[PDB]
DNA sequence: ATCAATATCCACCTGCAGATTCTACCAAAAGTGTATTTGGAAACTGCTCCATCAAAAGGCATGTTCAGCTGAACCAGCTGAACATGCCTTTTGATGAGCAGTTTCCAAATACACTTTTGGTAGAATCTGCAGGTGGATATTGAT
DNA sequence: ATCAATATCCACCTGCAGATTCTACCAAAAGTGTATTTGGAAACTGCTCAATCAAAAGGCATGTTCAGCTGGTTCAGCTGAACATGCCTTTTGATGGAGCAGTTTCCAAATACACTTTTGGTAGAATCTGCAGGTGGATATTGAT
C-alpha cells in the first residue's frame, strides 16, 4: 500500500480548504494551478518565520517553543500579531 | 542489523547434523544449543499465521503464563479487570471485574502452589492474594491512604518472599503469609518494575524513573541505599529483567535503548540494543522479555520519526534479537494487527507466544498440519 | 503554595468600558488583544522618543519628546485630540500638587 | 419534481464569500497544520515541542496572510479584465509587495 | 411574469462557560529628604543661507504628422463550478514524565576613578584619475 | 541583400577638482586597581506535551454534468512618439550681507537615589447571566415553464 498521506505532508493543506480561504477575498472563480503554488508560498513564509522562532528558542537553551518566540518572529518581519501575549 | 526481514532470510548454516556429533561426544552442548535457537527462529518465521484473537474491556497493562500447562494464560487490565483464559477448551474463559476506573492493576503472578489462586498489585492501593472465582483471600499490605499506589510486584517460591514497588519510591518486601521487615525507601520516585533472581534467592533488582536502575541484597543490606551495585542510564527505564540463567540482566528504557547487563561487572555492559519503545501516557509501557531456553529477546517496536533507523522500512511488529551478539534475526507482522503491541511473551513451555496490544489479547502458535486418516 | 505574579493593564480597560458603555462587558481574549495593543504602542513610542533624544544629544525623555513622537507617528485629527488630552492632563496634574 | 434543483455557476461561491466573511472560525483543521510544523521544525533541530496556542497562532497568521494575497491578487485578476486568478497573477503581487522568495 | 425550492432571518427557551464579584497580602506606589545632574538664558562668532545680476544655453512650449495601440464585436473550446456519492480523514474522550518556571548562591564577569599613552582627525601640502576635448572606426537604423 | 544618415564606441591628450599624503595635536583607549552586579550550575514543582485506540461526526477524493470565461482573431478608430522651430527658465558664476548653527558660561530648576510608610492589583473562592445552542415558524433569493 501507498498513501503516506498524500504526500505526509503539505498535501494534507487540502484543495476545498484553499478554495474557502480564497471565499474569504472575495473571489469567485479559482484555476487549477492555483492550489500547488499557494502551497510553496506557504512554505515560504512559515519556514522564515519558524527559523526566526526556533532560533529564539536556541537562545534561551530550552526544547519547546513557546507563542512568545512565534511573535516576535513575526514582528520582525512585519507582520505583528495581537492576541497571544505580546 | 540486516539478516532477516520482509524480504531477507533467517536460516544460517546447516549444522543439525551436530545432533548426531553430540551423540558421538566430539561437539559440545552450547553449540547445538546455538543450532537449535536457530531452528527455533526459522519455524518462528511461520509462526507468522495468526492463531487467536480475544478481546474485553479499556486496556492492557499485564501479562502472565501459567507456569505448567502451556494454554492457559492470565491477563490484567486498566481497570481491575482480570481474565484467565485456556486455549482448546472452548468453555467461554473466566472473568472477573473491579471499579473499572481506578482500579488499574499493574502487576500479575501466578501462585506457585495453587494454581487457582493468583497474586496481584492494584492501583487502589492493595497489593493482594485472591482467587479466580473472586474472592479475595488476603491483603498482604496498603497504602492507607489514597493517591499513593503500587506499580511493581514479584515473588520468589524457592525463597518464599514478595516483593512490591510503589510510586514515590519506596519498596516493600514480604512473606508469603506476611511478617513485613522492609519498607525502606529505595528510590526517589515511581518504581516501575522489579524482580528477583530464580537460581540464586536473595539478590534482587529494581527499576525507576530516577534514571537508575539498582541490584541489592535483600538479607545483607539494611542501611537505606547500603546497596550492592547501582547503574545509572541516560533516561529512565521501564523494566529490568532477569536471566532463567540468572547471569544476563535486560534493562529496557523509555527513550531509545536495550542494555544487556551481565554478571561480570555489573557497571559496564556488554552490548547496546538500540531500538524503539518510546514512552507515552495513554500506551502501555514496553516490557522486553527473555525467553527461557535460548539467548534470545522479544520486543515490540514502536516507531519514531527521529530514531535513526539501520533498517529503510519500519513497521508495527514484533522484533526478535540475539542476547549476546547485539544484532536482529526476525520479525513477526500479521496485518489487521496494526495495533502497538506492547507486551509480548512467551511461554516457559516454548511453543507459544502472546502479545497484549491497546483493547486486545493475540496467540501466534503454528498451524497448517497435514492430516490422519 | 508557591506562586506568581503577572501584570497587566486589564483592570484598568475594564474600567474604561464601564465609562463608556455601562452596560456591556468583554470577554478575556479580546481583553488580552487589548493589552498587548497597549503594550505595542508604548514600546513604539517609547522607542521613538528615545531615537529623538539620542539625535539630539539630549539625555532627558521630557513631555516635549513625546509630544513630538506623538505628532510623528499618528495621523492627523487623532494626534492633535490626543495631543489636547495631553495637555490637559498635564495642566491638571501640574496644578493640584 | 423530476429534475435535481441546480444553481447557476458562481451562486453556491458568493453564498460561500457571504458565510465565510461574517463568521470568524478557522478554516484549516489543526492536526495537518500540526504535523507540517512538526516536519520542517524537524529539519532545522531535531525533537522539538511545540505548545498548542503556538501552533494556533501560526495558523491565525498564515490565514492572515494568505487572506491579504488573495485580495491583492484579486486586484491585479480584475486589472487584466479576467475573473480567474492565475499564478502569474499571485507572483505578481508577491513580486511587488518584495516577498520575493 | 408568477409558482415551488431552498437558504436564511427572526421570535422564543434553557443551562452552562466563561463573566463577574469578594478576600489577604505583598510587591508596588507615594512621601522625605538629600545628592546629583542638566537643560535653558545670555553672550559671540563665523558658517551657511538668501535676495540680485548677467550671460549664455540647454532645455522647454508649441505645432505637425503618421505608425503603432487600444480597445470593441465575435466565437471555439476549455476549464472549472454544482452536485452525489461512498469513503476516509478528522474529532474527541479514556483520570505519565518532561520541561517551564521559580529559588540559592558565588565564581566569574564587569562598572567606575584615575593616570598614561596614543591613534584619529582638522588643516596644509602635494598627487593624479578622470571629466572634458578631439578624431576616426564601426554599428544601428532605415529606405530601396 | 545593398546602400546613405546619424548614434555609439574606440584611440589619443591634457589640465584641474578631487584624492592622497604629511603635520600637530587633543579627545578617546588601555592599564591598573578596586567596587558592584550578574549568569549560570544545582534543588524543586506544578502546568503542559506526546501521541494510541475506539466510537462517532463531518468533510474530502472522486466522478459526472454543463454554463459561461479565456483567449485568439479581426478591425475601426485614436492618440501618443518623432521631430522642427523659436523663445525662454535655468546654469553658472559672481557678490553682498543677515540670520542661524553651533560654541561656551553658568546656575536655578529638575530628577536619581536611599530609605520609610501606605495601598491597590492580583491570585484565588463564591455567585451569575449572556450567549451557544436548540426549536420552531415566517420571509428572501434562485430559478424554471
Amino acid at each position: 500500500r501507498h498513501r503516506k498521506v498524500l504526500r505526509d505532508n503539505i498535501q494534507g493543506i487540502t484543495k476545498p480548504a484553499i478554495r474557502r480561504l480564497a471565499r474569504r477575498g472575495g473571489v469567485k472563480r479559482i484555476s487549477g494551478l492555483i492550489y500547488e503554488e499557494t502551497r510553496g508560498v506557504l512554505k515560504v513564509f512559515l519556514e522564515n518565520v519558524i527559523r526566526d522562532a526556533v532560533t529564539y528558542t536556541e537562545h534561551a537553551k530550552r526544547k519547546t517553543v513557546t507563542a512568545m518566540d512565534v511573535v516576535y518572529a513575526l514582528k520582525r518581519q512585519g507582520r505583528t500579531l495581537y492576541g497571544f501575549g505580546g | 542489523v540486516g539478516l532477516a526481514g520482509p524480504q531477507i532470510l533467517p536460516p544460517c548454516r546447516s549444522i543439525v547434523r551436530t545432533l548426531h556429533q553430540h551423540k558421538l561426544g566430539r561437539a559440545s552442548w552450547p553449540s547445538v544449543q546455538q543450532g537449535l535457537q536457530q531452528s527455533f527462529l526459522h519455524t518462528l518465521d511461520s509462526y507468522r499465521i495468526l492463531q487467536k484473537a480475544a478481546p474485553f474491556d479499556r486496556r492492557a497493562t499485564s501479562l502472565a503464563w501459567h507456569p505448567t500447562h502451556p494454554s492457559t494464560v492470565a491477563v490484567g487490565s486498566k481497570g481491575g479487570d482480570i481474565m484467565l483464559w485456556n486455549f482448546g477448551i472452548k468453555d467461554k474463559p473466566t472473568f472477573i471485574k473491579g471499579i473499572g476506573a481506578g482500579g488499574s492493576i499493574t502487576g500479575l503472578k501466578f501462585n506457585p502452589l495453587n494454581t487457582n489462586q493468583f497474586y496481584a498489585s492494584s492501583m487502589e492501593g492493595t497489593t493482594r492474594l485472591q482467587d479466580f472465582k473472586g474472592n479475595i483471600l488476603r491483603v498482604f499490605a496498603s497504602s492507607d491512604t489514597i493517591n499513593i499506589w503500587f506499580c511493581s510486584l514479584d515473588v520468589s517460591a524457592s525463597s518464599r518472599m514478595v516483593v512490591t514497588g510503589d510510586n514515590v519510591g519506596n519498596v516493600i518486601l514480604l512473606n508469603m503469609d506476611g511478617k513485613e521487615l522492609w519498607n525502606l525507601r529505595m528510590h526517589k520516585k515511581k518504581v516501575t518494575h522489579v524482580a528477583l533472581n530464580p537460581c540464586c534467592d536473595w539478590f534482587l533488582a529494581t527499576a525507576s524513573v530516577d534514571q537508575t536502575v539498582k541490584i541489592w541484597d535483600l538479607r545483607q543490606v539494611r542501611g537505606k541505599a547500603s546497596f550492592l551495585y547501582s547503574l545509572p542510564h541516560r533516561h529512565p527505564v521501564n523494566a529490568a529483567c532477569f536471566s532463567p540463567d540468572g547471569a544476563r540482566l535486560l534493562t529496557t528504557d523509555q527513550k531509545s535503548e536495550i542494555r544487556v547487563y551481565s554478571a561480570s561487572q555489573w557497571d559496564c555492559p556488554l552490548g547496546l540494543i538500540p531500538h524503539p519503545h518510546r514512552h507515552f501516557q495513554h500506551l502501555t509501557p514496553i516490557k522486553a522479555a527473555w525467553h527461557p531456553r535460548y539467548n534470545l529477546i522479544v520486543v515490540g517496536r514502536y516507531p519514531d520519526p527521529n530514531f535513526k533507523s539501520c533498517t529503510p522500512y519500519e513497521l508495527r511488529t514484533i522484533d526478535v534479537f540475539d542476547g549476546n551478539s547485539g544484532k536482529m534475526m526476525c520479525q513477526l507482522y500479521d496485518p489487521e494487527s496494526s495495533g502497538i503491541s506492547s507486551l509480548n511473551e512467551f511461554n516457559p513451555m516454548g511453543d507459544t507466544l502472546a502479545s497484549a496490544m491497546g483493547y486486545h489479547i493475540l496467540i501466534w502458535s503454528q498451524e497448517e498440519a497435514r492430516t490422519r486418516k | 503554595r508557591k506562586r506568581s505574579r503577572k501584570e497587566s493593564y486589564s483592570i484598568y480597560v475594564y474600567k474604561v468600558l464601564k465609562q463608556v458603555h455601562p452596560d456591556t462587558g468583554i470577554s478575556s481574549k479580546a481583553m488580552g488583544i487589548m493589552n498587548s495593543f497597549v503594550n505595542d504602542i508604548f514600546e513604539r513610542i517609547a522607542g521613538e522618543a528615545s531615537r529623538l533624544a539620542h539625535y539630539n544629544k539630549r539625555s532627558t525623555i521630557t513631555s516635549r519628546e513625546i509630544q513630538t513622537a506623538v505628532r510623528l507617528l499618528l495621523p492627523g485629527e487623532l494626534a492633535k485630540h490626543a495631543v489636547s488630552e495631553g495637555t490637559k492632563a498635564v495642566t491638571k496634574y501640574t496644578s493640584a500638587k | 419534481v423530476k429534475k435535481p434543483h441546480r444553481y447557476r455557476p458562481g451562486t453556491v461561491a458568493l453564498r460561500e464569500i457571504r458565510r465565510y466573511q461574517k463568521s470568524t472560525e478557522l478554516l484549516i483543521r489543526k492536526l495537518p497544520f500540526q504535523r507540517l510544523v512538526r516536519e520542517i521544525a524537524q529539519d532545522f533541530k531535531t525533537d522539538l515541542r511545540f505548545q498548542s496556542s503556538a501552533v494556533m497562532a501560526l495558523q491565525e497568521a498564515c490565514e492572515a496572510y494568505l487572506v491579504g494575497l488573495f485580495e491583492d491578487t484579486n486586484l491585479c485578476a480584475i486589472h487584466a479584465k479576467r475573473v480567474t486568478i492565475m499564478p502569474k497573477d499571485i507572483q505578481l503581487a508577491r513580486r511587488i509587495r518584495g516577498e520575493r522568495a
